């Protein structure tokens, strides 16, 4: 509904429509893949 | 040891801010009168006459260097005949202490080593395949989700009410059907 | 395992310790590190080990700190960042006692798993 | 302790590495050739043998997921049922409604 | 701070004459950097930033105490009803 | 060749790969035809793909379905857990 | 892929039992900012800079050949700082092949 | 890849072969000034670019991307009801454009839309079937999928019969709850 | 002489010098923005002068893109080393090279003069009509600057393409990076000029393209048909630099040179056909949206191959070599930072995610991480690598671990919170905002003031 202080709200917050829920879950679905892509690559940044 | 103390003597601390006296005390802007220094200012910088006002590229002081025979002066090598053979002794650069200052002693050892190359062609080829096709798989894993969510937004729904929204500078007008 | 199974023409050190040596070092001073593991003034060359005598391909390893402080030094004599320590002492130990290595790795992973799961959950 | 040394000696014997199957076309070292290089050569990283690497890496994987289970079953708690949703009176007026 | 002489796992390899060269020390010295007060201040500094980075400074709390007590009273008296542990949080 | 390490193509099919320039052209053409076919044979076909009574049920679907059917979990899972909005206040 | 030059075992056989790998230092030396003398003028400071070029340095091996300062790219081959005119004589990229012609030889 | 110029290079016949490439590689080249040098440079380029295994991966990607691109362009022109190249209908008022209106419904129901819409229950927790029913008939009636979308949907059970709350979150149970209160029709 | 010089290396220095100068104006504008956004209220801009903020954000974007990063990465480093890498005496077109830098300066003077003399209003750096065509004369002046800049960009692109005719050595990856950017410019600029001329026609010639019955969405197609190729014209030279630095400093030959080259070519072709991911919320057809979303996600494949090829360059390098040099640190930091920016780009590429995240500060943080952090650091790293060749001094940068650490920490303090407020949500191109978004905005503002202070320590 309205922004609240010091909230991460990663991927969205307070959906009030089925489409709004879809948007939040699409981001949540891809987020672990993004973490994998980052962690897997960064771990090899070294001599 | 402190290597700075070795060449401390060469570095005499300076007297003038930015290394020049006030122009009144000495006029560094004027061209030097010293013979053979007509192209330099008093402080040693190149004079504007030499570089700008009478630049040779503009046709001033035309003096072709090449001679009649199409030759220019060339300095020869240091040749030393020996053992029934003519040798050339190459010019070795001066000690780095002379040019840089630090005394060339206690140098850390860095051995000769040939280039660090990745081996095992078969293994390397498989990695390169993965470097390309692991991302391709991930993209393909997103493709189906992307299609579905796009189809969902563009779905013919049995809507029963309409709200018209017009955006103007700077307010939002709303038109709604009134109850009968 | 480069010296052990791959290449037989590089000198192979003896492990003095499977743990780093902690030493205070001063900037502007040069230190000499034992690369054979037989010096009695570890982690430094004592003047009587292979490194000091230049025997069997062993030579002292020159090292100099940028700033004063306490630095960890390699005891296993095989760390990639030798003379400094980077964890290779533990790695080389696992090669020599693979059963012990598993125990420590399981314990470390167990703690990491619990903490990360407890906080995120 | 006797069993500890037994399993430690059993693991050790099985993990001792065998010569690598070189995937590169290198010559055979001449026979009788000893150490030719020195320790001032650029350090070559000390790498675990495949069997040992699998063992420790597997212990790590078994460790992190058993740690995840320990946190889930002991440190964390399950959600109790949501409180009953009873009918409650809403506020009479919006605070911003003109009087 | 006159650190101690740690012999190590193999005491015979530390039995020689060090002379000017430094002697091995316990690992607590490495973490404390020989109990250097500035490194301790720097360590405390590292914690202070990291706390700001993740959870906020938490140094403003003593100053915010009165204004966090007013916010809590308003949420309880006039805010939407909170249930169970939710009542712990005030926004 | 699709999702194929070309090092393998060079080894196992030496005669087909002899002309590497021609081999590259086929790589482009094959994947061009695949992309073209996807649009006009998987996406475009009109009034198709709406047979929802024919949802594929794989061997794994039935393994898991029968397991839950044998026990009461399938019945319990399908049961509607709540069909009222407000609980009754005592 | 490049994996070094190929070696035949015959080429790894020493002519003496004491042969080891030559321990020649390939660290060129200790350097810092090029330090000009105050007395030197613009011309003589240019000579000083030209005599401090690392890319003109090399390491002499036991047989008298020298391994030069080398770089992957020609950007490190010009004088530092870069002069106005750098590659007056075209740099030569040497390619190797097995082709030969009879005119080059004599019997 | 041969290392001697005496050993010929095999070429297929056609418009993209080793012979076809040789004829055109040196057309704009100032460096291929004689046969020996020209062949050496030609084989150098062929060795570097066509005998490089990873280079073939990019050939696949360009073909796939271009094929999709050409087809999406063509599809718009050929089928999209809103793209006009002929003018007959554009010379008439909107109510009279019958030939163009014929593209509308067939274009509104592509195969992939029918195949993938049932899988909205892998993105929506509450009433994923809120928009399934439509009495008009321009589009098919939608039935929710029986399985999660393959890939990265580990947060939901592989099959929806496994989920305990799935049936109670349906638009039908929600309609029952709200209709029992007299709250709303849907 | 100074202005008459045709030396390609001197002109390269001029490009870097001018980028820093114009960059001062760019950074100042950024400080104004962040100061204003420190809390809710008016802080340094009056509510009656809100048009100035709109102009500040517009000029910030335009200057940093076309007058700072592009002249620095495509004009500065390229003009200095490309003729050396090509083992050629000098650039093919000497006189054209001279006029290009002069043109850039003249267009900069026009822009800043328009600040001083014209009424200050803004329409974004994307100059969307009808807003751009109903503005005052400052918009006309900005259009003249862009067109003039376009002339310099195209002639410089022609200059680099001619190196293929004269190159006496091997086309290294970096040379390939510049050539492909030049191709991208030759194909994208002419389209930009056309749409800009149409903006002028509506502003100055009573044209009616951007009034009813004329589609305003038309502009967005032609603009972004240049817009997105521009973001790769700005990043590809940075990639070329990263390749040289990693190979040189690690003493390791580039791995997969041909894959690096073919990855750059691929990114260009794909980048020329994905522009409408900037137009997701306009209301395009379902199939168009799916095409563009699909092709946009494909760009990750070639971009990913380059990243992993860089990683193996740093892996395995000798430990004895000191790794604290600023150039090496910046090159490594680029890989770490670019992955963040690219991954967030893939997130916004999904159109349904984009509906929530369009015109929000998440987009800001996305392109800042790539440009304000990645591109800047790449240009710094490249200049630092060439310090001996260029010969500049009187700065403490070459070995300064404090500068690198402070820059990395503080730059992340600015833009990481901007990802959070993207789901809060805080729109872009605004100055006032709700009181519940102050915390994150305040944190980012503290980051901006700190970064500026660190820029003073280099001297
Ligand atoms: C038992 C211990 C482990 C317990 C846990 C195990 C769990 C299971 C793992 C799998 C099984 C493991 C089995 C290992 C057995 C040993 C095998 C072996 O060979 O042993 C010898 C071998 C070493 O032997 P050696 O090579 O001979 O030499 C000894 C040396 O010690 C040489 O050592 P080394 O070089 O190998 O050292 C390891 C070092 C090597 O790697 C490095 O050092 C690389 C560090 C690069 C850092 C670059 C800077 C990054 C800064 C980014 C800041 C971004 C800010 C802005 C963000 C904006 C976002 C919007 O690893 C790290 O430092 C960890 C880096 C991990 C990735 C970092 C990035 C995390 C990102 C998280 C998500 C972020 C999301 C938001 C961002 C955007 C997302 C799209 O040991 C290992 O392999 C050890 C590996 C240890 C891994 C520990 C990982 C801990 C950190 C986790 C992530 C952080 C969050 C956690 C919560
Ligand atoms: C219950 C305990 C069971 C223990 C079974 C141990 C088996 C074992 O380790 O066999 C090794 C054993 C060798 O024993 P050894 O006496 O040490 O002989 C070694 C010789 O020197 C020479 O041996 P060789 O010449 O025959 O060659 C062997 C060597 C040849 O090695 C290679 O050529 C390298 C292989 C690794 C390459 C990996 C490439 C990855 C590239 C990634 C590229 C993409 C990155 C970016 C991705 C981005 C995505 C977005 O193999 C390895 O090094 C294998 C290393 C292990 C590979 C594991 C791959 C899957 C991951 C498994 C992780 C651990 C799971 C534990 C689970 C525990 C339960 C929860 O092999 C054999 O007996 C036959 C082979
Ligand atoms: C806040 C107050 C200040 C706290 C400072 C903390 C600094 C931590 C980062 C240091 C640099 C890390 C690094 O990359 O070291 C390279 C270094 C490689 O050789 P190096 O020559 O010693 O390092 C040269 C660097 O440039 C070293 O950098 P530098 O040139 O500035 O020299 C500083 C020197 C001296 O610095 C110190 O003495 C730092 C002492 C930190 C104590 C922290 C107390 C608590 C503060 C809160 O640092 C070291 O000797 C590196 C020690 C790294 C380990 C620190 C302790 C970790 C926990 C055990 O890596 C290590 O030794 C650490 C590897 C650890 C294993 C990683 C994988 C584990 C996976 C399984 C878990
Ligand atoms: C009734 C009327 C009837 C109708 C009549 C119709 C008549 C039609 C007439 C048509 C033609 C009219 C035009 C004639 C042009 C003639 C050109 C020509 O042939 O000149 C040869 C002539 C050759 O001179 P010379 O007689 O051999 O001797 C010259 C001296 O010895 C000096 O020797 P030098 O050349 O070696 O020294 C030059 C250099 C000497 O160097 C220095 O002063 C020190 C070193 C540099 C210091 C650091 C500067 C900052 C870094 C800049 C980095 C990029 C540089 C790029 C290259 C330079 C570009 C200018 O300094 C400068 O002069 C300029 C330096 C750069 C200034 C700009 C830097 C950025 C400032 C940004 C500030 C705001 C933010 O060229 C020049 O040397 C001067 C050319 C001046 C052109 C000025 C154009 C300015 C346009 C500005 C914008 C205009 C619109 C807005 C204006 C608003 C005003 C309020
Ligand atoms: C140089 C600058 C630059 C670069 C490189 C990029 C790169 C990318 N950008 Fe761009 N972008 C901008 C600058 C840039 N962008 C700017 C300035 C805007 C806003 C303009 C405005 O609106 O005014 C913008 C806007 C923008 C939007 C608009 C969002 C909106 O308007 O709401 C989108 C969405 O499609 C997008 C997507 C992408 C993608 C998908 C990439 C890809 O290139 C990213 C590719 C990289 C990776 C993916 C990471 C590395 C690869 C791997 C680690 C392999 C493994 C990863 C996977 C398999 C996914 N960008
Ligand atoms: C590459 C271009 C570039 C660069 C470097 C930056 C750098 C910065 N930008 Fe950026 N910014 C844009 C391009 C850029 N920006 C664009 C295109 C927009 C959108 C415009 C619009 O909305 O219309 C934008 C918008 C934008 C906004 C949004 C205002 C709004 O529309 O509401 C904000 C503030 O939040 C901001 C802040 C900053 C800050 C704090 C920095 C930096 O100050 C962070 C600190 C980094 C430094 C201070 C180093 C920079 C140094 C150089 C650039 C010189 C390099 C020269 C050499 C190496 C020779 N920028
Ligand atoms: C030289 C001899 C004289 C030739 C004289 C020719 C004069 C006319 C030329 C006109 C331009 C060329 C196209 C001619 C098309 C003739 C047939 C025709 O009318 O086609 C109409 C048809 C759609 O008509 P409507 O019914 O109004 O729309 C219904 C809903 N969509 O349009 C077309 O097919 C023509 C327009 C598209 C032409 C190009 C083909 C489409 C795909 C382009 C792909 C581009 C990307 C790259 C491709 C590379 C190669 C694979
Ligand atoms: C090996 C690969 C194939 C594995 C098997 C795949 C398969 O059979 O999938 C079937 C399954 C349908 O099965 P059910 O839903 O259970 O039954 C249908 C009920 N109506 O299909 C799917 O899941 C969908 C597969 C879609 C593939 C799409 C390919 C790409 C199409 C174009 C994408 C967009 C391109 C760009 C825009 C184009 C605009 C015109
Ligand atoms: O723009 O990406
Ligand atoms: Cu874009
Ligand atoms: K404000
Ligand atoms: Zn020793
Ligand atoms: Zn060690």
């Amino acid at each position: 509904d309205i922004p609240w202080p010091a909230r991460t709200d990663w991927g969205g917050h307070d959906p009030a429509t089925p489409f709004a829920e879809l948007m939040i879950n699409t981001h949540s679905m891809f987020w672990p893949v993004a973490i994998f892509i980052y962690v897997s690559a960064i771990y090899m940044v070294k001599k | 040891k402190s290597y700075y103390d070795d060449f401390k003597d060469r570095l005499k601390p300076g007297k003038y801010t930015q290394g020049r006296c006030p122009q009144s005390e000495g006029d560094y802007r004027q061209e030097s009168k010293t013979i053979g220094r007509e192209h330099l200012n008093d402080d040693g910088t190149r004079s504007k006459r030499y570089t700008v006002k009478e630049a040779d590229a503009l046709g001033y002081h035309y003096h072709p260097p090449i001679d009649k025979k199409g030759q220019v002066y060339v300095k020869g090598p240091n040749t030393v005949i020996e053992r029934g053979q003519t040798w050339i002794k190459g010019y070795e650069l001066p000690s780095m202490e002379y040019t840089y200052g630090p005394k060339q002693e206690d140098i850390p050892f860095y051995p000769r080593v040939k280039l660090n190359v990745w081996g095992n062609y078969n293994l390397v080829m498989k990695v390169e395949f993965l470097f390309f096709y692991l991302p391709t798989i991930i993209v393909f894993g997103i493709c189906i989700p992307v299609y579905t969510i796009n189809f969902a937004q563009e779905e013919v729904i049995y809507t029963t009410m309409t709200v018209k929204v017009t955006g103007r500078q700077w307010y939002w007008v709303y038109e709604v059907e009134s109850p009968t | 395992t480069w010296t052990e199974i791959w290449w037989e023409h590089d000198p192979t050190p003896k492990v003095a310790q499977y743990r780093p040596y902690v030493c205070t070092v001063e900037s502007g001073k040069v230190y000499w590190w034992c690369a054979c593991g037989e010096s009695k003034t570890q982690p430094w060359v004592d003047g009587h080990c292979k490194c000091s005598k230049r025997e069997g391909g062993f030579r002292p390893r020159r090292w100099e700190p940028e700033h004063d402080g306490v630095r960890l030094f390699c005891g296993c004599k095989s760390c990639f960042s030798s003379p400094t320590w980077n964890g290779g002492c533990f790695t080389k130990w696992m090669q020599s006692n693979p059963a012990g290595g598993m125990l420590y790795c399981f314990a470390a992973a167990f703690g990491f798993g619990t903490l990360t799961v407890y906080r995120k959950f | 302790a006797a069993v500890r040394s037994q399993i430690e000696a059993a693991v050790y014997k099985w993990t001792r590495p065998r010569p690598p199957r070189l995937g590169v076309a290198v010559p055979r070292s001449p026979p009788g050739t000893g150490i030719l290089f020195h320790t001032n050569m650029q350090t070559i990283r000390y790498s675990l043998s495949p069997k040992v690497w699998v063992l420790v890496t597997g212990a790590a994987l078994v460790g992190v997921f058993s740690g995840q289970r320990f946190a889930q079953t002991v440190l964390l708690s399950k959600n109790p049922p949501n409180p009953p949703r009873y009918r409650e009176k809403p506020p009479v007026r919006h605070p911003h409604t003109p009087d | 701070y006159t650190p101690s002489f740690e012999r190590g796992l193999n005491p015979e390899l530390t039995s020689g004459d060090y002379g000017d060269m430094p002697k091995p020390q316990p690992l607590i010295d490495f973490f404390t950097q020989n109990r250097n007060p500035w490194f301790g201040f720097a360590m405390f500094c590292g914690f202070n930033f990291l706390w700001w980075a993740f959870f906020g400074a938490w140094q403003i709390r003593p100053l915010w105490a009165s204004q966090r007590k007013s916010l809590a009273e308003a949420d309880r008296l006039y805010g939407p009803t909170k249930y169970g542990v939710g009542k712990k949080y005030i926004n | 060749s699709i999702f194929t390490p070309m090092d393998w193509m060079f080894y196992y099919f030496p005669n087909y790969s002899r002309d590497k320039v021609a081999l590259m052209a086929r790589q482009i053409k094959i994947h061009f035809a695949i992309g073209f076919a996807l649009v006009f044979l998987v996406y475009h076909p009109p009034y198709k793909g709406a047979d929802y009574g024919n949802f594929h049920k794989s061997p794994l679907y039935w393994y898991k379905y029968n397991q839950l059917e044998r026990s009461g979990q399938l019945q319990e899972n399908l049961r509607i857990k709540r069909d009222w909005f407000y609980d009754e206040d005592p | 892929i490049y994996e070094g030059q190929t070696v035949q075992e015959s080429e790894l056989i020493p002519q003496e039992d004491d042969w080891v790998i030559e321990e020649t230092n390939f660290c060129l030396g200790r350097n810092c900012y090029v330090r000009f003398r105050e007395e030197d003028d613009l011309a003589r400071r240019a000579l000083h800079q030209m005599d401090s070029q690392l890319n003109k340095m090399h390491t002499r091996l036991r047989d008298g050949t020298v391994i030069p300062y080398m770089s992957f790219h020609p950007d490190e081959m010009v004088d530092r700082p870069a002069p106005i005119h750098t590659f007056s004589e075209k740099p030569l990229l040497k390619w190797t092949w097995d082709e030969t012609y009879e005119e080059a030889y004599d019997d | 890849p041969p290392t001697r110029l005496s050993t010929p290079l095999y070429s297929e016949g056609g418009a993209f072969t080793v012979n076809w490439w040789r004829n055109r590689y040196g057309l704009y080249s100032r460096r291929q000034t004689d046969p020996m040098l020209a062949e050496f440079l030609f084989r150098q380029q062929v060795k570097e670019w066509f005998y490089d295994v990873p280079s073939y991966n990019y050939a696949a990607l360009v073909g796939l991307a271009l094929g999709i691109l050409v087809a999406v362009i063509w599809r718009h022109f050929l089928f999209n009801p809103d793209v006009y190249v002929r003018r007959q209908e554009l010379r008439k008022m909107w109510p009279d454009r019958h030939r163009q209106f014929a593209y509308a419904v067939p274009y509104l129901n592509p195969q992939l839309k029918n195949l993938l819409l049932p899988y909205k229950n892998s993105f929506i927790d509450n009433e994923p079937d809120y928009a399934d029913y439509n009495p008009v008939g321009l589009r098919p009636q939608r039935v929710m999928a029986i399985r999660r979308i393959p890939g990265f949907f580990w947060a939901i059970p592989q099959y929806f019969f496994e989920d305990p709350l799935y049936t109670s979150c349906s638009t039908k149970n929600m309609q029952t709850i709200y209709k029992k209160l007299g709250y709303s029709e849907l | 002489f100074y202005i008459l010089v045709n030396n390609n290396k001197r002109i390269g220095i001029y490009y870097i010098k001018l980028s820093i100068i114009i960059g001062i104006l760019g950074i100042v504008l950024s400080y104004i923005i962040r100061v204003e956004l420190y809390n809710s209220g008016n802080r340094i801009i009056k509510y009656d002068n809100v048009n100035y903020y709109n102009m500040v954000i517009t000029l910030h974007g335009l200057l940093m893109i076309f007058y700072i990063i592009m002249p620095g990465l495509y004009g500065g480093i390229p003009l200095y080393i490309l003729p050396i890498l090509s083992v050629i005496t000098d650039i093919v077109l000497p006189r054209i090279n001279n006029i290009s830098i002069i043109i850039v300066l003249i267009s900069y003077i026009v822009v800043i003069n328009s600040i001083v003399i014209e009424y200050n209003i803004g329409t974004g750096w994307t100059l969307y009509p009808p807003l751009s065509i109903i503005g005052t004369v400052i918009v006309n002046m900005i259009l003249y600057g862009l067109i003039i800049i376009g002339i310099s960009s195209i002639i410089s692109a022609i200059n680099f393409m001619n190196i293929l005719i004269v190159i006496d050595g091997i086309i290294y990856v970096y040379i390939w990076s510049i050539i492909i950017t030049s191709v991208l410019l030759i194909i994208s600029l002419p389209i930009l000029n056309g749409i800009l001329l149409m903006i002028l026609s509506d502003i100055y010639f009573n044209s009616i393209y951007f009034i009813l019955n004329g589609d305003v969405v038309l502009y967005q197609h032609l603009f972004w048909y240049f817009g997105h190729p521009e973001v790769y014209i700005l990043i590809l030279p940075a990639f070329g630099i990263i390749s040289i630095i990693l190979s040189v400093l690690n003493n390791k030959i580039i791995f997969g040179m041909k894959s690096m080259i073919l990855a750059i070519i691929m990114i260009s072709i794909l980048g020329s056909i994905v522009w409408a991911h900037h137009i997701y919320t306009v209301g395009l057809e379902l199939d168009t949206k799916i095409y563009f979303n699909n092709l946009t996600l494909i760009i990750s494949i070639p971009t990913g191959n380059k990243i992993y090829n860089w990683i193996i360059l740093y892996i395995g390098s000798y430990n004895i070599l000191y790794n604290g040099y600023q150039s090496l640190i910046f090159s490594i930091m680029f890989i770490i930072i670019f992955i963040i920016g690219g991954i967030t780009g893939i997130i916004i590429s999904i159109d349904i995610i984009d509906i929530g995240l369009h015109d929000t500060y998440y987009i800001v943080s996305h392109f800042h991480y790539i440009l304000s952090i990645g591109a800047v650091i790449s240009l710094l790293a490249g200049i630092l690598l060439l310090k001996d060749i260029i010969g500049y001094y009187n700065v403490i940068i070459k070995i300064n671990k404090y500068f690198g650490l402070l820059l990395f920490i503080n730059i992340n303090i600015i833009f990481t919170p901007q990802f959070i407020i993207g789901f809060n949500v805080m729109p872009r191109r605004i100055l006032e905002y709700s009181d519940n978004i102050i915390v994150w905005n305040l944190i980012s503002s503290i980051g901006s003031i700190s970064t500026i202070l660190i820029l003073l320590s280099i001297f």
